[PDB]
């Protein structure tokens, strides 16, 4: 059962000073305890776990970010702004601070309107949706290869009814679908096979025990 | 089933003669090559070994590499054989050429 | 490794007495050990801590034919 | 005047510790993830388990 | 060889231990066609784990072991985003320093690169093993020095205010058996260039620095369109199967 995931998970956070003369944006990813004088790929393993599942990355998931977005208020203006990351507001505040340190003038409405969108979700020639939005590189790359690794197992329901369509036995019903489920029906399955052939030629004996019971106690009662 | 069994339980074996080879000192190895010996075993005793073998682990005596009893037990010997050097002089010393 | 410092005064004004005879186990070894072999056996096992046709089966010798497996 | 400044909190380099200390391995800012130092009672001026 | 045996059982018993414990790795179907014979249940696994020893059966790289992969991987590479380095500088407060000037911090702690020469000379660089064992510290540390060859933990608490910029713990602890560096926690205070006390109380007080590579999770506002990024979402009009049998029951 795929996940969709309703919300980018960025990790940006703002820190400005008093002064407001200073700012920065940091990620946060927390603060893992390394060891020496053992191997760091192990380690590295297995703080990646935890780091997987603090960005909801782990279990199988496809993105639904493509309805966070509200229009804005003037006419011409039809752009799709979004409302994830970090939003362009907080940036315009941290910006006006700045320059009212220096004894700038604030941020122009032409500015304003240059910041506030940069933030967009438009439609992609096959139907996918992009969204732009502020966020680290870590996170970004981790979970757009995420997502390319979990697609790679997504397909349309033809292309399975067509690799299992040798398999299906004689005397069985054939399964009706609705016509939305061929049009646009798509399945996450794993493909490939897992052969039993290690355990059975290590332990034989058992494993022919095992089948041998259970297909017995199934024939005794015709 | 013996060989079941002699497939799963025969590094607690190899370990445990290992840790015995451990134990004993260089020089009375030597001493134990001189000698020999034969010993006669009830087919009874030896298909209850075989039969039942029981599992044998010593994960918990050795830390890391280290196992501490055996290296005790193998120091001991030092002290044994100052004690036997001590003692032989003195008596030489003390008593000197005998005479029965 | 190298050994731990003592304290400043055990080092300026420090003396200790050693002896450097490390001694031999000839004399214990250079024997005719045929007899007093078996319980030399017996105590070294004993400084390791260890521990139809089938109702015939009894497991009340298990010890000393390990012992015969590890001498073997 | 006004004290600009007048001393504060001051930062030493070194935490010197006069107790004797057993040996052991780095646990501050470098962690050792390998086993602490085994200690063995060698060198028995008597015997007493052989 | 023996020790070779002895190593090889110990990581047995110690990976079956794990294995076994809270929620069982295996399935209980393989448990049962294990223990068939008459096994305990983990001397069958234990057995079967031994046999796979060294084997030359293909596998099949799953999606998942990718992601881990790729995560480890940058874990290991991009060690600033995690809180850990791998080398770090010690130095008196009367030598200058290069730094990050960037952010604006007041003595900040962080270098673009950890310099290779300082003042026309090579900045000597000790393992950490070395200066453990080491019993001359204070000459070595009368000039400084970059210490290598370990993972440093370290943390930060970037607070808004002006103030002095100084570790929670000291630096350094020598002890008989050997010498420690002690967890570094960082206070960094933002930077006014005309405040005579705090000026002082800097170069005064402190007499010694830390210095370690800038962090790469710490980025200016000014340089914001960096972190613009994009991520794509599938149409809203694929519809998902949960059952893809193609063929019912006959009765």
């Amino acid at each position: 059962e795929l996940i969709k995931v309703p919300t980018i998970p960025h990790n940006l956070v703002l820190i400005q000073s008093d002064n407001g003369k200073h700012a920065l944006i940091k990620e946060d990813l927390g603060q893992w305890p390394v060891e020496t004088g053992i191997s760091l790929v192990n380690q590295a393993g297995v703080f990646a776990v935890q780091l997987a599942n603090k960005l909801g990355i782990d279990k199988p998931f496809v993105l639904d970010a493509g309805s966070n977005y509200f229009t804005d208020t003037s006419f011409i203006d039809t752009r799709k702004y979004c409302t994830d990351g970090l939003s362009p507001r907080e940036i315009q505040k941290a910006l006006n601070r700045q320059r009212a340190y220096y004894d700038r003038p604030e941020l122009t409405i032409s500015e304003n309107k240059t910041l506030l969108s940069q933030s967009i979700i438009y439609p992609d020639a096959d139907g996918n949706d992009v969204s732009i939005i502020f966020s680290g590189a870590m996170s970004h790359a981790i979970f757009t290869y995420a997502q390319s690794q979990w697609n790679k197992n997504i397909i349309k329901l033809d292309d399975y009814i067509r690799e299992i369509t040798l398999t299906v036995p004689k005397q069985y019903r054939p399964r009706r679908f609705k016509e939305i489920e061929h049009t646009h029906g798509y399945v996450y399955r794993e493909l490939n096979q897992g052969s039993l052939l290690p355990l059975v030629d290590a332990n034989l004996k058992e494993s022919s025990s095992y089948y041998f019971k259970k297909l017995m106690s199934s024939i005794s009662n015709v | 089933a013996c060989r079941d069994k002699t497939s799963a339980n025969w590094r607690g074996y190899s370990v445990l003669v290992s840790r015995y080879r451990s134990l004993i000192p260089n020089e009375l190895f030597e001493s134990l090559r001189n000698i020999s010996g034969e010993y006669n075993i009830n087919p009874q005793d030896e298909h209850s070994f075989f039969f039942a073998l029981a599992q044998i682990n010593a994960d918990d005596e050795f830390i890391g590499a280290i196992d501490k009893e055996s290296a005790e037990y193998l120091d001991e010997y030092a002290t044994l054989a100052r004690d036997i050097s001590n003692s032989l002089t003195l008596v030489k010393a003390a008593f000197g050429p005998l005479e029965r | 490794y190298r050994p731990r410092r003592f304290k400043e005064i055990e080092h300026t004004h420090g003396y200790v007495y050693r002896e450097l005879n490390q001694g031999s186990l000839l004399p214990l070894v250079d024997a005719n050990l045929k007899e007093s072999s078996s319980y030399y056996f017996k105590k070294l096992m004993s400084s390791i801590s260890n521990v139809m046709l089938t109702n015939r089966l009894t497991t009340a010798n298990a010890p000393t034919v390990r012992a015969i497996t590890v001498l073997t | 005047g006004e004290i600009i400044y007048d001393g504060g909190l001051s930062s030493k380099l070194a935490d010197v510790v006069d107790k004797t200390t057993e040996p052991h391995n780095a646990d501050g800012a470098v962690k050792d993830g390998r086993i602490a130092p085994v200690k063995l009672d060698l060198e028995k001026q008597k015997l007493d388990k052989l | 060889t023996s020790g070779s045996i002895i190593n090889h059982a110990n990581n047995l018993n110690k990976v079956i231990n794990h294995v076994f414990a809270d929620k069982p790795l295996i399935s209980e179907t393989m448990l049962k066609i294990l223990t068939i014979d008459g096994t305990t249940g983990k001397d069958g696994y234990r057995n079967w784990l031994d046999k796979l020893v060294g084997h030359n059966y293909p596998v099949y790289v799953e999606p998942v072991v990718n992601i881990m992969n790729f995560i480890s991987a940058r874990f290991v590479a991009d060690s600033s985003y995690f809180g850990y380095t791998n080398e770090i500088m010690i130095m008196p407060n009367h030598i200058n320093v290069p730094v990050d000037d960037r952010f604006g911090f007041r003595d900040s702690p962080f270098c673009t690169s950890l310099p290779r020469t300082i003042m026309g000379n090579d900045v000597r660089r000790i393992s950490y093993n070395v200066f453990s064992m080491m019993e001359d510290i204070d000459d070595v540390i009368s000039e400084g020095f970059i210490l290598y060859d370990a993972y440093f933990n370290f943390s930060y608490d970037i607070m808004t205010t002006d103030g002095v910029t100084r570790l929670k713990e000291d630096i350094l602890i020598v002890t008989d058996t050997g010498n420690d560096i002690k967890p570094i926690h960082f206070y960094i205070y933002f930077e006014n260039r005309n405040d005579k006390k705090l000026r002082y109380e800097s170069k005064m007080n402190v007499s010694y620095r830390l210095y370690i590579k800038t962090p790469a999770c710490l980025l200016p506002l000014s340089d914001y369109m960096r972190a613009q990024h994009d991520y794509v979402s599938p149409s809203s009009s694929r519809v998902y199967i949960k059952d893809p049998a193609v063929v019912y029951t006959r009765s």
